[PDB]
Parts: C-alpha cells; structure tokens; sequence
C-alpha cells in the first residue's frame, strides 16, 4: 500500500514524513477530477459512457468517415475529450474558411452535444447555480479544511502556498470566499475584468495570512472571449443569464471563438497565451530548492505533466508523493503482460529505487476524503465555533 | 556535465577566531529544515552536527550558538575531528586541530555519514554485541567489542529506578550465548 | 574482570573507581556524585556532564576505550526481564 | 502535544524552539495538564490541597507510590505538621476500610 | 623500485609523500607521447620503423648526400623525428629562394612522405574523426579520471592546475568536452579563431555568489593549427579540418602545399610562426619558479636537451619538488655501470643518484605506466560514485 524507496512502510513513519514535508520552503498541491466527485462530479469515463448512450447516430460518422476517434478505445471507455473538442473545432475552422457548407452543418451538432454534455456534469449545483452563498453548504467541508490546514502550518517570512488543478468548475472559490481568504486567479476589475500575468507577483501587506494562489490549465466557465481581442471573466449569476441557459435547453451554437474550456481554440494566438504563461507557472515552480509536491485525483494519462514531473528528479531537493487507488491492478498486468501508458508509468517510477518517491494506494485509504486527514493541526488553533451560537441569537433579536 | 557534490548548501564561513568558526545562512532558510538525496535533515538546532567540504576530507563540528545580527543569521560552531577515504571505505580520526577556509561550505550529515562516526573496525564485527540506538536521531544502532568491555573492569552507576538491573541483565546474557565456554557467578 | 553497580559513587574507595576503562552513566542529581565522576576520568570536557542531570528514563552516557567519542544512547528492553516488585498494599487491603 | 482527542506533559529538557517564534502565557487549562496524573491511578488518589502561586489547580497523590517506601514529614514548631499526619491519616483510613495504622 | 635521495621506501610511505604533494599551492603535470599509447596512439621509435620499411629508396639520399641522419641512429632507432622536418624546410626554402629547380622536387618528396607517416598515427580513430561525441568510448576512461581528480581538490582561494604536453593529438580535449569543462588554450571565437597570448590571465566567476577552468599548454602545436593565406594563425574544428586538408595528406600521394601547418616544430624560421612556439617555453619556465610548487612527469622520454636545462636550474630552490616516471631504471643501470649508454639514460641515473630529498623515481616496468599513475592521486570524498543520471535519463528517453 505504502511504498517509499521499493521497499514498504508502516502508517507512523508515513506520517511522520507527512509532517516533516509541509515546513519545506514550498508546498504545491496538484488536483485532478477524481477530488469533486465527492460533492457532485463525475469522471472522464462517465460522461463518455453517457454521451454513447445518448447519441448512437453520431457515434458511427467519427469512428467511420472522419476517422477521429477508434473503435477499440471507444468499446473500452479509453477516449480523451479535449484533445476531441479541439481536433473538432479546428475541423470546423477549416471547412469554414473554404466554404464548404455540407461539412459546416455536420460540425455544428456535435459541437453543441458535446458541449451539453460536459457543461452538464460541471455544474455541482444543478438549478442553485444562480444563489450566493453556494460555500454554506455540507459538500465543501473538506475543501475548507485543505484550505485552513495549509494556510495554518506557515511560519511568518514564509511563502504562500500554491493549487494546481485540472478542473473548470467553481468548488475552491466558492469554499475560499466562505472562510474569509482571497485568491489570485490573474485577473483585476470588475466592470471590465481582464487578464493580467504580471499579478501574480504581488502579495498584500498590513499599514496598521490572507492570500492563496490558484493555477487553472484547462480554463473556467466564467471566461469568455467577445468581439474585442481580449479575454473577460464575469460572474455565475452573469453566465447563467448570458450563455449557459441556453447550452443546456436550446440547440445553440453559433460562435466558434467564444469559449475558453476545455482546451479548446489553441488556433488563435490570443487565447492560447493564457494556456501557455499556466503551464509556463507551473513548469517554473517545480525547479525551485527545497520543494514538496502532493498528487491527488489525477489519472496519468498527459504525455507533457508527465515528462515535466520525471526531469525535476534530477535535483537533490525535490520530493513528492502520489495517489493512486488501483494499483494492484496495473501491478499484476505489468507483471503479466500489457497494459495502457498509465500503468506503465506508474509502475516504472513506483520501482525506482529513489528516496524522493512514495506512492500510496488502496481501495478507499487513497482517496480525497482521505488525504486531508494525514495533514495536520497546529496545537494552538481554535477549533471551537462560538460565534454562530451569538449570531443567531442576534437575528433572534429582530 | 560535471557534478562535484550531489548536495546543497545552507551557509559560508566569513571568519575564524581561534578555534571557533562563525557561519552566515542564506536568505530563503527559514523552516529549520534542509533535504537531501536521503530525506530532511535538521541543522538549526544547538547540539547537532554539520560539515565543510575542504579538498579531498570532511571537517565535522558541533553547533553551540544561534542569534540574529532582512536581518541575518548566525552560527558558531567547534570541530571535533574529520573523515577521511583511505581505499574503498571511510574511516573516521578524532583529532579537532584541523580548520576550513574562508569561503567554505557548510552542508548537513546524512545518515550514511552518522553510521561511519558511531562505528567499530570491521574485522571486530563477530566479537560485537547491541546495546541500543542513537538518542538524538533514533536511526544508528550501536556495537561494542567483547574483548574490549570485559578486559579491565567496568562501572555502572545511577539513581534508584531508572534502568541498572536491565542494563546488567541485557550485558550478562548476551555474552553466555556468545562464549559458551565462559564463567560467570 | 569486574562489574561494579551503585547507587552512590561518592562512598567508595577513589583507587577502585580510576581504575576502570569504561563508564556507564544514567541520571545522576547530587553535587556530591558528580565531583567523584569528575575526579575519576580525565580533563578536557565539561559540556557531556551537564546531560546527566537530567537524562530520562533508560538513556544512559558512555565513554571509555571501546568507544571512539562519547554518545548518548536509548538502551533496549531485556526479555524475560528480572523479577517486577515487592508487594503492593492496595490488593491486599481490598481482599474483602 | 496531543494523544487521543487531549493532551499530555512530557519532563524531557533538550528540545528548544526556533528564532522568530512568538511567546504566549499560560492559560488556566494547561497548568491542569502540567500537575496530572497518569490518567488511571485516580480510582487510588488522595487530594491533599491547592497550589500556592495561583490556588486554582489541585494536586492528587497516589498511596501505593505514597506508602510504598519509609515518608518524611520535616518542620519548625508552630507551622502544621500535626494537620498534615491527622489528615493524611483519616482520608487514607476512609478510603480502605480494611487497613492497619497503628 | 622507489628511491627517495638514493634509498628505498616502501609503498605505503610513496602514497603518504604523494597525499602531502597535492595540497600545496601549485600543482601541474607534464604528459608525453607515451601517455596515448592506451587510446591508439604510436611511440616515437615505431615511427621510423614504419618509415624505413615503406619507404626504402629516400633513405640512401638521406644519408649519403645531404647528411641529415647518421647510419648508427637509423640502425639502432635513436632518431629524432621531430628535429628533421625543421631541417628540411629550411633546405626546401634555401633551394626555393636561390632558384635551384631540380632540388625543389626532391624536398617535395621526402616531406609529403613525412607527414604521411606522422599523421596517419595521430588520429587515435581512423575515419571515425569527423564525427561527434568522441569522449564517450572506453579509450578515454582515464583522462576523464585525471581532469577530475586534478579540479576537485583545490580548496576556494587557491590556482588552477594547468597541463603541459609534447603530443598534438585531441585526446584532452575531447575527455574535457564530455564532463563540461572549459579549457583556455589561448584562442578565442567561432567564425574567426584568432590567437591572443594575453587570454591565459583570465578566469571566471559568479554574478550572484563556477570554478571549473582549466590551462592547456601544448609545447609542439596542433593538427587543427594553420597559417592561412594573411599572416594570422586560426583554429577549426576536427570535421572541417578533415574537409579541408587532412583527407588529402593521408590519401593523395602528390599533395604539398608550403609553409601551411604548425606541426610538428616544422616551420620556426617564420617570425609569425615561432612567435607562437616561444609563448609555451616562456609560461612553462614561468610556472616552474614559483616557491611552493609541484610537478608529475609521465610519458617523457628525458631526450630534449632545452627541458632538461631548465629542470635541473629550477632544483636550486629549497621549495620545489619533481616526481618522475621511468619504466627502465634496471637496464640504464647496468649499461651506465659497465660503460657508459646513451644521453637519456647517462641524464636519468645522474638525476637519480642525488642526494636530495626533492627528488623521486619510480620504476618497474607495467607498474610505472599511464594508468598506473592516476590511481595513486587522492580522492575525493564527497565525489559522487554511484549511478542515479543514467537511469532516469533512460526512462525519458524511453517516454513516447
Ligand atoms: N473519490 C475519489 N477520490 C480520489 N480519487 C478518485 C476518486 N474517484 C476516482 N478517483 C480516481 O481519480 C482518477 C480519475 O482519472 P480521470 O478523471 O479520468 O483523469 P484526470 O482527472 O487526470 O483527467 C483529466 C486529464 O486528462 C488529460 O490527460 C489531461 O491531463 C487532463 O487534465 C482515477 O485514478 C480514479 O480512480
Ligand atoms: N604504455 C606506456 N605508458 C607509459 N609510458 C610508456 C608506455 N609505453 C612506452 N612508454 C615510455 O614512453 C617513453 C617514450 O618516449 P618517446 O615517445 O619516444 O619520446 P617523447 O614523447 O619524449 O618524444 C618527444 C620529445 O622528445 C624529443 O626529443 C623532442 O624534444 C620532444 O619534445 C619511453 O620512456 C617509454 O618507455
Ligand atoms: N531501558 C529501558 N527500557 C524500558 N524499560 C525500562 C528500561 N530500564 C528500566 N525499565 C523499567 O524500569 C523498571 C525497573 O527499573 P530497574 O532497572 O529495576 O531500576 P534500578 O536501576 O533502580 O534497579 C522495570 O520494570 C523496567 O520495565
Ligand atoms: N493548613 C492550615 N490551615 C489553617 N491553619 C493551620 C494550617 N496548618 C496549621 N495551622 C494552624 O497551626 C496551629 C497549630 O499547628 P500545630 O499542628 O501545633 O503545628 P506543630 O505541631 O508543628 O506545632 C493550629 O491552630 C492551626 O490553626
Ligand atoms: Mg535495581
Ligand atoms: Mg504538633
């Protein structure tokens, strides 16, 4: 289950080393899209599974006449999403470019179905999206509790820590905006909200603990981009009123440069420098001394995450530790024969004989809901909630 | 392509007033704590050990003394002797009349230095029995030589209840099932 | 060959105790005990002795000829050990 | 630090804190913490006052390490000796019905 | 066989001297012909052998009409090579300014057939010298060794170690360029090499706080090392060497250009050519009177009468000492007893049997050979011997 070094460990030393790990100089946590189904979401499988279920007719024309998708991996659940959705809008640049008007309609339906069919499973509220105070709610307990433990455990003169993540939903903003913490995202304004790379080298002072930062790969669902060169950022109640509405009940899709998710509109030099300067970040991090990174929820299937990760072993300085449920599994395939590319870089580095690398798996002891727990609580912080027993008492009061 | 020492720094050496050596740490050190290729090692505290690399042997020193002077940081420090590579090992000689130079780095001791500091010659090895593990670190284990206990006489002293009959029980087992041709009343 | 324990080093002869090789020491706390250990070994350190005032349950400080530099150690558990006690007043006084 | 779901005291005198650590006082729930016993020889524990600096903490013994070996009762005349053995002896025969004073 | 003021020590007593000699404030070492044996290379006496067996015609005009070589050194393989080509070109350019036509052809002829057998024993690996990434074959193993033992045991505040040799072979260079060292051989630039003596005073240093640098010397030139149709010497690299000059000397039978190349000592009666040849002599005798310095000499066959003269007057200085490789002690021995042998050994024994404590010789045979030397150098302590790059340099590659 625990595995540092090729050779095995007990639970005490692994927490132990757990702790020694977070009073480095830089802690990172990296999240993938197995940390939101606990409140809500669903895996890549899933919504392959759905989208083949729903729609037949299409399903015959990309595996058919277009070639874009094959049949061994779309019997066994193996298909990538985003790498589709771009390889489908650069198709449908192309045959608009040229004035094809046969393929421009063919585009268009699938477009729109796969768009309704991601959109719906990246909404964790259904109808709610709309209210505030989304972050009260029981779902996001455990997203606060990272946030607090991670905050908490810093000596002053410290960094701040730092959240990669693969997501483009709005769990962390909605739990940050509930404690009392304010995020830097890149971007400034409200009135008009535009995208800065320069803000992310500020940190905020007293005149007389309050700041995280957070790194997006794939986009967001607030982000657009309009007539004007420039990329905007609005709120859920605006996008639920401007575009969302109608992915969801209508058959509409008529902008082909709009949307900034996921991965999608690479073709324009505008939108993939927002994608270039995160991944920029995050390659910059990593190659600092004294650094500790923790993976949780993230299923290696990316050729480029998984090259940038290998080639900062290198340093004397660097250490992480991975989760990954099912790994008896890939162990017994490797051992047996076969196997996707995932399983076969988890196992290569799982048998490393390197004291930078530790692997922990199981069945449910390597989950999200899990991980929190191994990290601790400083001895003098409160925990007691004595202030919501004195507010409802002044509402009370009337 | 050329890689000298596959460890980091913590700090420089900026003087030497007699037999103590003074040390300024880096800026970005604040946590205490220092990793290596082995794992984290601690190099703040007084009472720990730390090393300079000068030429072709390692200097080893004690740390006694720690203040401020971004303000900076100081350490004073005294050395209690060097390690040194004579064929295809390590040994280590306990003579302190050695000093670094200005410049010089300051690393941490991992634990496969540690165990070449609290080791015996190796040809002694069959004639060796444990006794327990480091206090400070809990990771070294600890050997002595029969023929070299038990050749003059020994002494165990302490207060009442805090471990003399364990320690006598321990050391006289140990040897019977050793040197069964042995007398022991 | 000789292993001598006590409690109280000060009330022994001086020439038995600087006649020894080795020295095993755990917590010691009277002024009067540690001038004998003082006296019994060599000068050139002084910052070992202050552990020993306050050393812990089964640590112990050993130097000598069989050890290349002092070293403060956690000794180990001997199993089976000797006998535990005498008797304990509060079972037998709760026998009704 | 913390055990289960509390806390304990450790008598351990070597380990020391970091430079830029900031210095608290003590609150009234620790001091309690520090002049504890080992969480099972209370069922065997004889109260026997308050501290002095801040009378806000009492102090438990335990009669099996108490009246194990020979005790020492020290003083001038005039400062309480006699209240101590009159106590301890009446709340030590309360407790074990079946013991032997003499 | 160790002798240390004319007596005997031990082995153990040898490495102990030669642990207290490598912490002093200078250190340098001087390689021969001898230490490229072991890579492909060729000694000075299995030359001449190859010469007068391919080419037995020149011989007799070489020695019955101009006198440029006694009968006695030519039967028993005491020539010096290097001493005949200077010759030759001088007689080429007497014959070419006085307008003597048919001793032209004749000069023309003996040197392409000398550089024909000089060259073709340089290049340590055939037609594989216009390639790339020579260093990292198993020939090279123990320059790699020296580099490293010599640069990682210099404590901050003290010299570089700098390297004298009489090869002109690229062996060094191509050990440096594969663990990342940079050596300063005295030219500077890509498109225009150019050289500049002023150079060998410079080092590097870090803006923010490395001190990997080194100083080659080489006494006898290069093959990359020509004088083009301008009166400047530039430097090229081994591919475009190869393109341009040296492909013809080894194959064409009828190639010879003029006053071109700078090597071996060929053409010292040009002011713009032996300009460069008195820079190395002057640093070399520079080095060597300094108060606390040190020397290893390996490889050398002790029969230069200049090095000699300059060795012997640097000994009257109490802080200087020499150590000496020699793998031949017995047999000038005996001959120096009974009669008398030749200049090399007759200066090797009288070297030997000083009483001085500055002076010491190793003999022995295989035990006194190139790879030999290195391992009785210290090393380091914090010198990673172990394998961890390889390994995840083999799992990215082995990636997509
Ligand atoms: N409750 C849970 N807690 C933790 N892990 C879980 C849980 N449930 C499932 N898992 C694990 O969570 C993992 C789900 O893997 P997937 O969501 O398909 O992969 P991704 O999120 O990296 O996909 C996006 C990336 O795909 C491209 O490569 C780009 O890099 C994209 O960023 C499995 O290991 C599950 O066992
Ligand atoms: N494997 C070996 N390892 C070490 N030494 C060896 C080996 N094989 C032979 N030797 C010894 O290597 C030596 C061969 O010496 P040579 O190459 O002929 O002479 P040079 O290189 O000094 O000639 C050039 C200079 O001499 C001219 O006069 C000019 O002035 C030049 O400056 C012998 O001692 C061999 O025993
Ligand atoms: N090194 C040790 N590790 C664990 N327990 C110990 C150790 N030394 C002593 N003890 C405990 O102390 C108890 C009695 O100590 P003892 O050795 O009799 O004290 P004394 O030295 O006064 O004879 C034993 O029951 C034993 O469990
Ligand atoms: N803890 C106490 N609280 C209140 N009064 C005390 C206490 N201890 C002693 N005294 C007072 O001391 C007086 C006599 O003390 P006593 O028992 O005679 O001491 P001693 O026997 O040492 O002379 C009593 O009148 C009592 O009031
Ligand atoms: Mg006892
Ligand atoms: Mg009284």
């Amino acid at each position: 289950s625990i595995y540092q070094g090729g050779n095995k460990l007990n639970e005490d030393d692994f927490r132990s080393h757990v702790y020694s790990l977070c009073q480095l100089d830089n802690v990172g946590v990296l999240l993938g899209a197995g940390a939101s189904v606990g409140c809500g979401g669903k895996t890549m499988k899933d919504v392959w599974k759905s989208f083949k279920q729903n729609y037949p007719e299409l399903l015959g024309a990309l595996i058919d006449k277009y070639l874009l998708v094959s049949q061994i991996d779309s019997d066994n659940n193996l298909v990538n999403v985003e790498l589709l959705i771009d390889e489908a809008t650069k198709f449908l640049s192309v045959a608009k470019t040229r004035r094809c008007e046969d393929e421009e309609e063919e585009f268009r339906k699938i477009l729109s179905s796969l768009y309704k069919e991601v959109t719906k499973a990246a909404l964790l509220t259904g109808e709610q999206f709309r209210e505030k105070n989304q972050g009260k709610k029981d779902a996001f307990k455990y997203h606060k509790e990272l946030i607090s433990k991670l905050i908490s455990n810093r000596q002053p003169g410290q960094s701040a820590p730092a959240i990669f993540t693969t997501n483009y939903d709005l769990a962390l903003e909605w739990a940050a905006e509930d404690l009392g913490i304010q995020l830097f995202n890149g971007f400034s304004g409200l009135h008009t909200r535009q995208f800065y790379p320069q803000n992310f080298d500020l940190a905020f002072r007293n005149v007389n603990h309050y700041h995280a930062y957070l790194y997006k790969l794939h986009g967001s669902l607030t982000w657009y981009q309009n007539d004007s060169l420039t990329v905007n950022e609005v709120s859920a109640s605006q996008a639920y009123d401007e575009y969302i509405n109608d992915i969801i009940n209508k058959d509409d899709f008529y902008r082909g440069q709009h949307l900034i998710y996921p991965g999608a509109n690479k073709y324009s030099h505008t939108i993939g420098f927002v994608y270039g300067e995160m991944f920029r970040r995050f390659g910059e991090f990593i190659s600092k001394p004294q650094t500790a990174l923790f993976i949780n929820g993230f299923g290696f299937g990316d050729y480029h995450i998984n090259r940038i990760i290998l080639g900062a072993l290198l340093n004397p300085s660097f250490h992480v530790v991975i989760y990954y449920p099912e790994l008896k599994e890939a162990i017994t395939k490797v051992s047996k024969g076969g196997g996707s590319e995932a399983e076969k870089a988890i196992v290569t580095l799982k048998n490393m004989a390197f004291n930078q690398v530790t692997v922990v798996g199981g069945g449910s002891k390597a989950y999200f809901n899990s991980f929190v727990e191994h990290l601790p609580y400083p001895v003098l912080f409160p925990r007691d909630n004595i202030v919501d027993e004195l507010v409802e008492a002044i509402a009370n009061l009337s | 392509l050329f890689k000298l020492t596959e460890i980091s720094a913590i700090g420089y050496v900026v003087g030497l007033e007699g037999e103590r050596i003074r040390i300024n740490l880096h800026e970005g050190l604040q946590g205490r704590l220092a990793s290596h290729r082995k794992g984290v090692s601690s190099v703040t505290q007084p009472g720990d050990l730390i090393g300079f690399d000068a030429g072709n042997i390692l200097v080893v020193a004690r740390v006694t003394d720690m203040a401020f002077v971004i303000p900076l940081r100081q350490i004073i420090a005294y050395a209690i002797g060097f390690v040194k590579r004579e064929l295809n090992g390590y040994v280590f000689i306990s003579e302190d009349w050695r000093l670094p130079a200005l410049g010089s780095s300051a690393v941490p001791l991992t634990s496969d230095f540690l165990n070449i500091i609290y080791s015996i010659d190796k040809e002694e090895l069959p004639k060796a029995v444990e006794l327990g593990v480091d206090s400070r670190t809990k990771t070294v284990k600890i050997f002595a030589s029969v023929d070299k206990l038990l050749s003059r006489h020994l002494a165990v002293l302490g207060s009442t209840g805090y471990g003399k009959s364990n320690f006598n029980a321990l050391l006289t087992r140990k040897v019977s099932e050793k040197y069964p041709n042995s007398r022991i009343v | 060959s000789l292993i001598v324990s006590t409690q109280r080093p000060s009330e022994l002869s001086p020439t038995v105790l600087a006649m020894c090789s080795n020295w095993f020491s755990l917590r010691l706390t009277n002024e009067r005990d540690l001038q004998a250990l003082r006296y019994a070994m060599e000068s050139g350190n002084e910052q070992i002795l202050k552990q020993i005032s306050g050393l812990p349950r089964g640590d112990a400080v050993a130097f000598g000829s069989a050890f290349n530099l002092p070293v403060r150690i956690s000794i180990n558990q001997a199993r089976p050990g000797p006998k535990s006690s005498d008797a304990v007043f509060s079972e037998e006084w709760a026998n009704c």
